[PDB]
RNA sequence: AGCGUGUGCCUACCCUACGCCGGCAGGCGCGGGUAACCCGUUGAACCCCAUUCGUGAUGGGGAUCGGGGAUUGCAAUUAUUCCCCAUGAACGAGGAAUUCCCAGUAAGUGCGGGUCAUAAGCUUGCGUUGAUUAAGUCCCUGCCCUUUGUACACACCGCCCGU
RNA sequence: AGGAGUGGAGCCUGCGGCUUAAUUUGACUCAACACGGGAAACCUCACCCGGCCCGGACACGGACAGGAUUGACAGAUUGAU
């Protein structure tokens, strides 16, 4: 219940919309654009993308930081 | 304005001083921590926080990092500093002196009251 | 991380590191000749272990 | 006059660090800034001995008697 | 409950082989002692096994340390329709 | 001398001889034992023999306190424990009051088990030496039984009179 | 009739009281007070100050593979990477 002390809320997770229609490119022809460095590693599969910040990209369950 | 010494030499030694000669110019229960093995297994904030006192501010009063620890032998490397170590329930500030060195940081915070005494 | 976190304090050595086979608590415990095992549920299946009143 | 380091009863000072003797004026004084020395640092070991009580870290709820009227 | 899908296939084969297993209460244990070939903990086991209690496909019985599981034909015949099996392998305890 | 104890399902903490280093607590190699075999003939303490001490809060008593050194554990400060040197208080057999005890018994000692990672001022046993007094009483303190009286039966913490 | 004593001195332990943010509680004549096999550095822990996880099995109704959510990185952040 609500005390004294303040609860902080769970992390939120905002429902993103047309995500998965934001990997490729899609132009006239049916070759594939993607936006995202592949993982190279066997922790995660080929088609496991990076994520995309504004400086480094950073892997999912492998957890693995590739600086520049 | 009088010189401080431990044992015979100066502070910048001891800054210039390293690990394996500490052990032996510290006292026997000092350096069975130090020679112990490495602060990993549990001193993981023992390594950021000789990293947060190593991090250097410019010309003023010195940086304020309280601290959920009360085994910590205290080193020449971060005398002059400004910590405050918990108490239970808030923490004691104790300006770093040169003659501070030796000793425990929980030590030199009061934890209890001291006991008055009315009427029974 | 809370998988890690979990076990932080090791149970090598200390009280902790053994409880009661019967019961689960980890009071009034004998060690002598590997029981491992409290001393009240001790009394209640003492018979049934061939332990008997002799002395 | 080849006598054991380890028989004397101080060793490692924190003044100086060499093994020595001690006189029983020396011996006064030595503890005397040793209990200035702990007030002045602000220990718990100094507010023990300046308060009287135990310093070796004991029970005093029953024993102690003959601390105060 | 954010349990994996393998881990618990894997306790489901081993439940339809024989439908009898024993698992003592700890929390604080990341491996099960019979199931060494894989990493599989025991608590994520135990509330799949209540799970199924309240379910109603198996019964519970605790003795001293371990909780005891037993399979019936109405559980059969759900892990039948679970692991979509035909009805022709049997698990061993009807069997002679 | 005698009870003992001694390498583990979860578990990893067992008991040790021998050989060097160090005053010391302790450090490193080297074997035995899943146990009448190895610790272990468990060379225990007390006691005995020969000096020193000399009635003085003293070589009795070791509380308190400072420094140094080792082991356990992730961590010892509010000293975990031990070792070494200094520090040497009260205490001259304790008022009223009160407890335990009849033969290997009380008592003086030491050794095992539980507690235990480090571990005994506690407890349970083992062993050494080993007495004074008594073969009774209801005085004290309680218990039990008989007789007697009862206007009591939820039973004296009872019933019950009058303003 | 005795013997050993306790109560006297110092020290260990428990209880009461006082104190404490907390000094957790039971046990008050035999028949409680070195008792809970309770010699508590951390777990013990039941006490205080602080922060996460669910370990809400599930029955129904809102949501469903187009995403219902856990696992993390330069850095303010307690206390911790
Ligand atoms: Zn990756």
């Amino acid at each position: 219940k609500s005390y004294t002390t303040p609860k902080k809320n769970k992390h939120k997770r905002k429902k993103v919309k047309l995500a998965v229609l934001k990997y490729y490119k899609v132009d006239e022809n049916g070759k594939i654009s993607r936006l995202r460095r592949e993982c190279p590693s066997d922790e995660c599969g080929a088609g496991v993308f990076m994520a995309s910040h504004f400086d480094r990209h950073y892997c999912g369950k492998c957890c693995l930081t590739y600086c520049f | 304005f009088r010189k401080f010494t431990y044992r015979g030499v100066d502070l910048d030694q001891l800054l210039d001083m390293s690990y394996e000669q500490l052990m032996q110019l510290y006292s026997a229960r000092q350096r069975r921590r130090l020679s112990r093995g490495l602060r990993r297994k549990q001193h993981s904030l023992l390594k950021r926080l000789r990293k947060a006192k190593k991090e250097a501010p410019p010309m003023e009063k010195p940086e304020v990092v309280k601290t959920h620890l009360r085994d910590m032998i205290i080193l020449p490397e971060m005398v002059g500093s400004m910590v405050g170590v918990y108490n239970g329930k808030t923490f004691n500030q104790v300006e770093i002196k040169p003659e501070m060195i030796g000793h425990y940081l929980g030590e030199f915070s009061i934890t209890y009251k001291p006991v008055k005494h009315g009427r029974p | 991380g809370h998988q890690q976190l979990y076990w932080s304090h090791p149970r090598k050595f200390g009280q902790g590191s053994r409880s009661c086979r019967v019961c689960s608590n980890r009071h009034g415990l004998i060690r002598k000749y590997g029981l491992n095992m409290c001393r009240q549920c001790f009394r209640q299946y003492a018979k049934d272990i061939g332990f008997i009143k002799l002395d | 006059y080849k006598i054991p380091d380890w028989f004397l009863n101080r060793q490692k000072d924190v003044k100086d660090g060499k093994y020595s003797q001690v006189l029983a004026n020396g011996l006064d004084n030595k503890l005397r800034e040793d209990l200035e020395r702990l007030k002045k640092i602000r220990a718990h070991r100094g507010l023990r001995h300046f308060w009287g009580l135990r310093v070796r870290g004991q029970h005093t709820k029953t024993t102690g008697r003959r601390g105060r009227t | 409950m954010l349990m994996p899908k393998k881990n618990r296939i894997a306790i489901y084969e081993l439940l339809f082989k024989e439908g009898v297993m024993v698992a003592k209460k700890d929390v604080h244990m990341p491996k099960h002692p019979e199931l060494a070939d894989k990493n599989v903990p025991n608590l994520h086991v135990m509330k799949a096994m209540q799970s199924l209690k309240s379910r109603g496909y198996v019964k519970e019985q605790f003795a001293w340390r371990h909780f005891y599981w037993y399979l019936t034909n109405e559980g059969i015949q759900y892990l039948r329709d679970y692991l979509h099996l035909p009805p022709e392998i049997v698990p061993a305890t009807l069997r002679r």
